RNA sequence: UUGACCUCAAAUCAGGUAGGAGUACCCGCUGAACUUAAGCAUAUCAAUAAGCGGAGGAAAAGAAACCAACCGGGAUUGC
RNA sequence: AUAUUGGCGAGAGACCGAUAGCGAACAAGUACAGUGAUGGAAAGAUGAAAAGAACUUUGAAAAGAGAGUGAAAAAGUACGU
RNA sequence: GUCGAAUUUGGGUAUAGGGGCGAAAGACUAAUCGAACCAUCUAGUAGCUGGUUCCUGCCGAAGUUUCCCUCAGGAUAGCAG
RNA sequence: CGUGGAGGUCAGUGACGAAGCCUAGACCGUAAGGUCGGGUCGAACGGCCUCUAGUGCAGAUCUUGGUGGUAGUAGCAAAUAUUCAAAUGAGAACUUUGAAGACUGAAGUGGGGAAAGGUUCCACGUCAACAGCAGUUGGACGUGGGUUAGUCGAUCCUAAGAGAUGGGGAAGCUCCGUUUCAAAGGCCUGAAUGCAGGCCACCAUCGAAAGGGAAUCCGGUUAAGAUUCCGGAACCUGGAUAUGGAUUCUUCACGGUAACGUAACUGAAUGUGGAGACGUCGGCGCGAGCCCUGGGAGGAGUUAUCUUUUCUUCUUAAC
RNA sequence: GCUUGUGACGGCCCGUGAAAAUCCACAGGAAGGAAUAGUUUUCAUGCCAGGUCGUACUGAUAACCGCAGCAGGUCUCCAAG
RNA sequence: CUAUCUAGCGAAACCACAGCCAAGGGAACGGGCUUGGCAGAAUCAGCGGGGAAAGAAGACCCUGUUGAGCUUGACUCUAGU
RNA sequence: AAACUUUCAACAACGGAUCUCUUGGUUCUCGCAUCGAUGAAGAACGCAGCGAAAUGCGAUACGUAAUGUGAAUUGCAGAAUUCCGUGAAUCAUCGAAUCUUUGAACGCACAUUGCGCCCCUUGGUAUUCCAGGGGGCAUGCCUGUUUGAGCGUCAUUU
């Protein structure tokens, strides 16, 4: 049952703000009613509820702080590439693109030839 | 013992929780192997070392 | 009495239990772990021990990040999200 | 064979000096412009017994001459130095018992 | 009689059971169960039914 | 009086990087004895085990202060 | 081009067949031992299917005896032979 | 035997293996001490004990020679297939 | 001759019963072995030609696992001791209650704690195992309940001791060092916060649930917690702080010869003094609690006889 | 009288018998300071608050160590006639 | 208080196969072999003659081209100096 | 003659050989190259309607988002079974997050759930004191920056 991961999208903030509260509200009261009574299976649904609402209100958040760094040189790095400690070190496709001016002329005068051999 | 350092009142904590026969449910389970909980644990046989 | 007598004395614990590795190897006076090694900055591992190795190793625990990267790799370590079937 | 007792003395351990209730070091007045030109006056405020020493230790207070402190020094008394007397320390100083 | 967050101490535990049930909160004792759960004691001020209150929270 | 310089400091200075794990293979250091010799000391085990420092997907080696002495050959690695 | 009792993913064998084969085919580096470094097991097989023996009866009861299930109970969870 | 001091003792702390510690017994150093406990080198070497798994058929020995830090072992010739 | 596996072949055997196992049943072979019947069994297996080995057990104080005789035997004899009745239960030498007999005899078989254990505490259920007889009982089994602090501890301080830091060794793991061959800071004030004041500066930290140390008591309460809860009475540190009182026109108090006294009585840098703060033994004075004890006011036992009798209540917390 | 605290003292040493945190005090005189008033928060009274972990029970001829419900071993307080 | 008898509980040592002698010869001290004596179920409490009884691959002794603790103007070295 | 003992058979015990099973081991080959201060390896404690393990996870706790898939999960219960559906599921996939207490492990400690300092914000009169919330303060080194020191030192003084 519970929310829906769509559906919370289009909501507000302040909404899903008050989404929360009053879904800890119930699961509260539900943990009362839980030990008055031969189980309650149903508690389940709204805990997991819980976890959606406070993932997209996390969503929201982090996606409008990429948004306010965005095209800058220096990002928090929470929202940096991950990758690979080894990977992320490693030469950009420039740094290694580089080439000495004695050599650049080189792979110019003389770049290999495709050629065959007929008969 | 006695008056007691935090991290052994919880180290006894767990070990508390996790003395109980087996739950007699498990033992309907399909493909179920366990007959009863062999890990069971008493103070009077063997000590727990902290 | 070097035997059951002299047993009745143990109350005193050589060790703690290790803050890093769980065992009850930490010498309380030496300040020092038995088995893992803290506080030093490595852990402590040696040749001869082979079996105290595999005891110890990567994947004994619980991978909670190494044990993905391999997916991770398997495909680009892929940006963004999924793109869906749309229509 | 086995290392000697006489060898295993040099590493402290069991043969390290049992120092604990000593009073502190008997040391002189440090050398200065005061003793090396003129004399100092100070008081012997008590004379006091060392443990595991001998000979007993008298206790100087002198007043600071760089700054307004009193300065106390640790003294090995000798034989008719006595509680209030004036110990006079330098080139200047007197030919009397007690004087460095 | 509440069991309590391990980690909130005496003052967070007031704050939230005035905050939450609507309550003056006299004095409040913490212990630690033997299962590794504290269990707060909160006492209700004389303005108040403990009693009343409890299954206004819907146990009795 | 005011302005540079060399050197050397400090900051929760702005941006970074090192550590630890793994260790089959890899580059070094350090370094045995059991053993064989029908004894045993050189020697052998072995430039091995254990101990230490540093990597990668390979490491390393490499465009010769080479090999040859031939009518000469021509970085390195491996079979 | 070369190395590779590790890592990841595969395909195989005149290999071993539960005292074998890795120590571990199983809640196995587990249960347990040691102050500690370390030491370190045992233990796979009801049946096609639980149909896991309703009911009666003696018994304080565990059970026994009827009686049922089943191809088989000369398979009854002490379970293939 | 000693029992008001070279007394008895808790806990904290220090000394670690050719090391410690010893009012000295080679004593003690975790039931381990004329060299601790743990793992590895290690399946250490053994002219020395012990064992060495089916059947039948044919042939059939030696304890002697010489040399050996050789005398409980080898080499060597002889006997044997 | 025999065993695991391999190529080839009998288009070999088999759920209408393969393999295994059991057969004082049959036959073949000198033998290793081969073949058959019967029983039990449940899914595989064999003949011949070759290939191949982790290929044949009675021993090795062999390895592991299982089982015997010994044998219903040695034993179940330290710690003075049990008995009657009831209740409960299918069941009682062993449980509960009552009674009687006894013991530990406070250097205890009493009342608490330290290390250590870790729920053993308590309550309800409950006896397969365990309690070397027994078990209706248990420190067992099952299910639940339970440990409340400003004042008691930890936390703080320093002890022997341990240990970073500039640094100096060592190939290195690491070693030395703790104020040292170091540019080692962090306070209070004004001008809401920077500059101007300014002092002061040898020095991380760890190390005591018996050392040092801020401060709580009584009464009541639970099945099980209490110097923690409740009721009452306090105190300590930390903030805020208003009113009262005190002091000053001789501005920062008066009195006493003095020892000193008073409800208060301004005090920066800096210096210094004291308490923290300390051995062991011996008697002597004094107090507290305990011991002994008289009057009296209650209760209890004995009383053929004797005893103005024997026992028992009469209490006072920190502040 | 017993335990115990304290007061005043005597003796013993080639033994003369911890440290730090903390607290108050003194010397000093930087400084602010009153009259129609300004002074002091070491005098009285009044306001608010005090977190975190431990807290059960055994402590032994059964709850710790000694394979165990072991005649062993394991520091201490109270102590009636 | 045991032992002993009973209810209940219930081990271990050890074990080629076993368990009456005399002699003989025999690896020169036999339960077994040879010749004789003999020889009758099933057993209980005792006992310490035998079982060259049990305990532990003799420590004494020798052997081993096997060690170790220790000593020294052995052989060969070595920190320090 | 019984008992007893011994031998054989049958049935019954004891025990787990043998036979047949094999989600395991073992060895050969083939392909690929990715751990960590963006906090790894490893550890501790937790997390399910009813779990002690194993397994998975982290107070969003046997999981949240995304993608696919097309109806289950199953021990009992429960559901919304929300099936021509943005949709069952202990499914596959994984590109988004969460990720307690830790650990090279980073304010200092650490047999302690011990103890400082800075910034923002909320409540208690509140610049100060107490409390809740949020974010912070390791080391060596490099490049840069800002601020300093030295009669090491060149100019300017005037
Ligand atoms: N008890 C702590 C110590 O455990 C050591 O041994 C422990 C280990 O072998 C094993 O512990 C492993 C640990 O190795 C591994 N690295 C992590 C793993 N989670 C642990 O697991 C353990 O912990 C769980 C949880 O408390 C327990 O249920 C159980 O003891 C065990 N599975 O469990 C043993 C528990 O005793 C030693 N016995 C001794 O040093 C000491 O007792
Ligand atoms: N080795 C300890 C030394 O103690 C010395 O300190 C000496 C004094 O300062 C210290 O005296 C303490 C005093 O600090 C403390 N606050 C009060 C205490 N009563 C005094 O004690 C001393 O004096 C009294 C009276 O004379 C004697 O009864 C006592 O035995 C004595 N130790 O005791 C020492 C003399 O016994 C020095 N600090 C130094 O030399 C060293 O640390
Ligand atoms: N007695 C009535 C019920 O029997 C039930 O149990 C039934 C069975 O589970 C039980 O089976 C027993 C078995 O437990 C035990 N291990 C022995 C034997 N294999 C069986 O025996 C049973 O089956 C045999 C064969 O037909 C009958 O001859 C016999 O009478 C019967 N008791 O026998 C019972 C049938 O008679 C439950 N125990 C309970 O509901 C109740 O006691
Ligand atoms: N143990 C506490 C003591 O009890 C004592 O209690 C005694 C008193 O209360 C009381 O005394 C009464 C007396 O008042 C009345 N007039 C007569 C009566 N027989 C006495 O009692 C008597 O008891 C027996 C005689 O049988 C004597 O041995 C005792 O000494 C005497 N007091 O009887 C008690 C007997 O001991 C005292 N009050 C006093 O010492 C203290 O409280
Ligand atoms: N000391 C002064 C006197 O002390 C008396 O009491 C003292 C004595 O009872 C006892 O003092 C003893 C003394 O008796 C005996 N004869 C000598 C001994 N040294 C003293 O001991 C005293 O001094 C030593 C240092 O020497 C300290 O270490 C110790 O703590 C202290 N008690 O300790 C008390 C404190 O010193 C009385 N109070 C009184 O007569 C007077 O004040
Ligand atoms: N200060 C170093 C930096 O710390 C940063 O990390 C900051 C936080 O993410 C980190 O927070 C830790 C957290 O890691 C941890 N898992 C939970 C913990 N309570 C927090 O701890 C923080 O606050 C506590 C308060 O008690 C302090 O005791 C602790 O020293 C501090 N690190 O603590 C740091 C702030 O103090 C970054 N990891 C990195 O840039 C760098 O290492
Ligand atoms: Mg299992
Ligand atoms: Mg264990
Ligand atoms: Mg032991
Ligand atoms: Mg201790
Ligand atoms: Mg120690
Ligand atoms: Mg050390
Ligand atoms: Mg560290
Ligand atoms: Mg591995
Ligand atoms: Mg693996
Ligand atoms: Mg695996
Ligand atoms: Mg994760
Ligand atoms: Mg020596
Ligand atoms: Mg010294
Ligand atoms: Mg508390
Ligand atoms: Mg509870
Ligand atoms: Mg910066
Ligand atoms: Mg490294
Ligand atoms: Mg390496
Ligand atoms: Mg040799
Ligand atoms: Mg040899
Ligand atoms: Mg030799
Ligand atoms: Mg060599
Ligand atoms: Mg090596
Ligand atoms: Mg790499
Ligand atoms: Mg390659
Ligand atoms: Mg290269
Ligand atoms: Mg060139
Ligand atoms: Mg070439
Ligand atoms: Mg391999
Ligand atoms: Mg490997
Ligand atoms: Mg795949
Ligand atoms: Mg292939
Ligand atoms: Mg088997
Ligand atoms: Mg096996
Ligand atoms: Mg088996
Ligand atoms: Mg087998
Ligand atoms: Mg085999
Ligand atoms: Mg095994
Ligand atoms: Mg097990
Ligand atoms: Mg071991
Ligand atoms: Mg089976
Ligand atoms: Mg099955
Ligand atoms: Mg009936
Ligand atoms: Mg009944
Ligand atoms: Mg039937
Ligand atoms: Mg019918
Ligand atoms: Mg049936
Ligand atoms: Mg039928
Ligand atoms: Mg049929
Ligand atoms: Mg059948
Ligand atoms: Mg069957
Ligand atoms: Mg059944
Ligand atoms: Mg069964
Ligand atoms: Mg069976
Ligand atoms: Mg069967
Ligand atoms: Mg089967
Ligand atoms: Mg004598
Ligand atoms: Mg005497
Ligand atoms: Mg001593
Ligand atoms: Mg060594
Ligand atoms: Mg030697
Ligand atoms: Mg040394
Ligand atoms: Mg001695
Ligand atoms: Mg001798
Ligand atoms: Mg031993
Ligand atoms: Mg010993
Ligand atoms: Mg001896
Ligand atoms: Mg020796
Ligand atoms: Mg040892
Ligand atoms: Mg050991
Ligand atoms: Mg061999
Ligand atoms: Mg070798
Ligand atoms: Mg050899
Ligand atoms: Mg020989
Ligand atoms: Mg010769
Ligand atoms: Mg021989
Ligand atoms: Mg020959
Ligand atoms: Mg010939
Ligand atoms: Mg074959
Ligand atoms: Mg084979
Ligand atoms: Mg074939
Ligand atoms: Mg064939
Ligand atoms: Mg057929
Ligand atoms: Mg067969
Ligand atoms: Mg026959
Ligand atoms: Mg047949
Ligand atoms: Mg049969
Ligand atoms: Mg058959
Ligand atoms: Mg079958
Ligand atoms: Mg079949
Ligand atoms: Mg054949
Ligand atoms: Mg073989
Ligand atoms: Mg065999
Ligand atoms: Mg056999
Ligand atoms: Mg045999
Ligand atoms: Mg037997
Ligand atoms: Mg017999
Ligand atoms: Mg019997
Ligand atoms: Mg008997
Ligand atoms: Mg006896
Ligand atoms: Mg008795
Ligand atoms: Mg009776
Ligand atoms: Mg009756
Ligand atoms: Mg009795
Ligand atoms: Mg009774
Ligand atoms: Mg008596
Ligand atoms: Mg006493
Ligand atoms: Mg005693
Ligand atoms: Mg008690
Ligand atoms: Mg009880
Ligand atoms: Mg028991
Ligand atoms: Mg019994
Ligand atoms: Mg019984
Ligand atoms: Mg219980
Ligand atoms: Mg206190
Ligand atoms: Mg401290
Ligand atoms: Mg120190
Ligand atoms: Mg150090
Ligand atoms: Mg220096
Ligand atoms: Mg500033
Ligand atoms: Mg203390
Ligand atoms: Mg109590
Ligand atoms: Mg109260
Ligand atoms: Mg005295
Ligand atoms: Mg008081
Ligand atoms: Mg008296
Ligand atoms: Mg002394
Ligand atoms: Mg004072
Ligand atoms: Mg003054
Ligand atoms: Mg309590
Ligand atoms: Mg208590
Ligand atoms: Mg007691
Ligand atoms: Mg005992
Ligand atoms: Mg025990
Ligand atoms: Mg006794
Ligand atoms: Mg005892
Ligand atoms: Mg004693
Ligand atoms: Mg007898
Ligand atoms: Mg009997
Ligand atoms: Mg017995
Ligand atoms: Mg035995
Ligand atoms: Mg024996
Ligand atoms: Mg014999
Ligand atoms: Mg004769
Ligand atoms: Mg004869
Ligand atoms: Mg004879
Ligand atoms: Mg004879
Ligand atoms: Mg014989
Ligand atoms: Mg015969
Ligand atoms: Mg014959
Ligand atoms: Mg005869
Ligand atoms: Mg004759
Ligand atoms: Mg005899
Ligand atoms: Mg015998
Ligand atoms: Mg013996
Ligand atoms: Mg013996
Ligand atoms: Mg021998
Ligand atoms: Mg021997
Ligand atoms: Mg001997
Ligand atoms: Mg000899
Ligand atoms: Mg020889
Ligand atoms: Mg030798
Ligand atoms: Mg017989
Ligand atoms: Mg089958
Ligand atoms: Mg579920
Ligand atoms: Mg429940
Ligand atoms: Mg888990
Ligand atoms: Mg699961
Ligand atoms: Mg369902
Ligand atoms: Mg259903
Ligand atoms: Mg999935
Ligand atoms: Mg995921
Ligand atoms: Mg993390
Ligand atoms: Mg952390
Ligand atoms: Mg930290
Ligand atoms: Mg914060
Ligand atoms: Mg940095
Ligand atoms: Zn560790």
């Amino acid at each position: 049952a519970g929310v829906k991961a769509y559906e919370l999208r289009t909501k507000s903030k302040e909404q899903l703000a008050s989404q929360l509260v009053d879904l800890k509200k119930e699961l509260a009261e539900l943990k009362v009613q839980k030990l008055s009574r031969p189980s309650l299976p149903k508690i389940k649904t709204v805990r997991k509820s819980i976890a959606c609402v406070l993932t997209v209100i996390n969503e929201q958040q982090r996606e409008a702080v990429r948004q306010l760094y965005k095209g800058k040189k220096y990002q928090p790095k929470d929202l940096r590439a991950k990758k690979t400690r080894a990977l992320r070190r490693a030469l950009t496709k420039f740094e290694a693109s580089q080439v000495t001016e004695k050599q650049r002329k080189k792979q110019i005068a003389f770049p290999q030839r495709k050629y065959a051999i007929k008969a | 013992a006695a008056q007691k350092s935090f991290r052994i009142k919880q180290k006894m904590a767990k070990a508390k929780k996790q003395n109980r026969p087996l739950p007699q449910w498990i033992r309907l389970r399909t493909n179920n192997t366990i007959r009863y909980n062999a890990k069971r644990r008493n103070w009077r046989r063997t000590k727990m070392n902290i | 009495g070097k035997g059951t007598p002299s047993f009745g004395k143990r109350h005193n614990k050589s060790h703690t239990l290790c803050n890093r590795c769980g065992r009850r190897s930490f010498h309380v006076q030496k300040k020092t772990c038995s088995s893992c090694g803290y506080p030093a900055a490595k852990t402590r591992s040696y040749n001869w021990g082979a079996k105290a190795k595999r005891r110890h190793t990567t994947g004994t625990g619980r991978m909670r990040y190494l044990k993905h990267v391999s997916r991770r790799f398997k495909n680009g370590f892929q940006t963004g999200s999924a793109s869906k079937a749309s229509a | 064979g086995r290392v000697i007792r006489n060898q295993r003395k040099g590493a402290g351990s069991i043969f390290t000096s049992h120092t604990r209730l000593r009073q502190g070091a008997a040391k002189l007045r440090t050398l200065d412009y005061a003793e090396r030109h003129g004399y100092i006056r100070g008081i012997v405020k008590q004379i006091v017994h060392d443990s595991g020493r001998g000979a007993p230790l008298a206790k100087v207070v002198f007043r600071d001459p760089y700054k307004y402190r009193l300065r106390e020094e640790i003294f090995i008394a000798n034989e008719g130095v006595h509680t209030g007397q004036f110990i006079y320390a330098g080139k200047k100083a007197s030919l009397n018992v007690g004087n460095v | 009689v509440f069991q309590v967050s391990m980690k909130a101490n005496k003052y967070q535990i007031k704050k939230a059971v005035k905050e939450l049930y609507e309550v003056d909160v006299l004095k409040v004792n913490t212990l630690v169960r033997p299962n590794g759960t504290k269990k707060a004691y909160v006492r209700l001020t004389a303005d108040y039914d403990a009693l009343d209150i409890a299954n206004r929270i819907g146990y009795i």
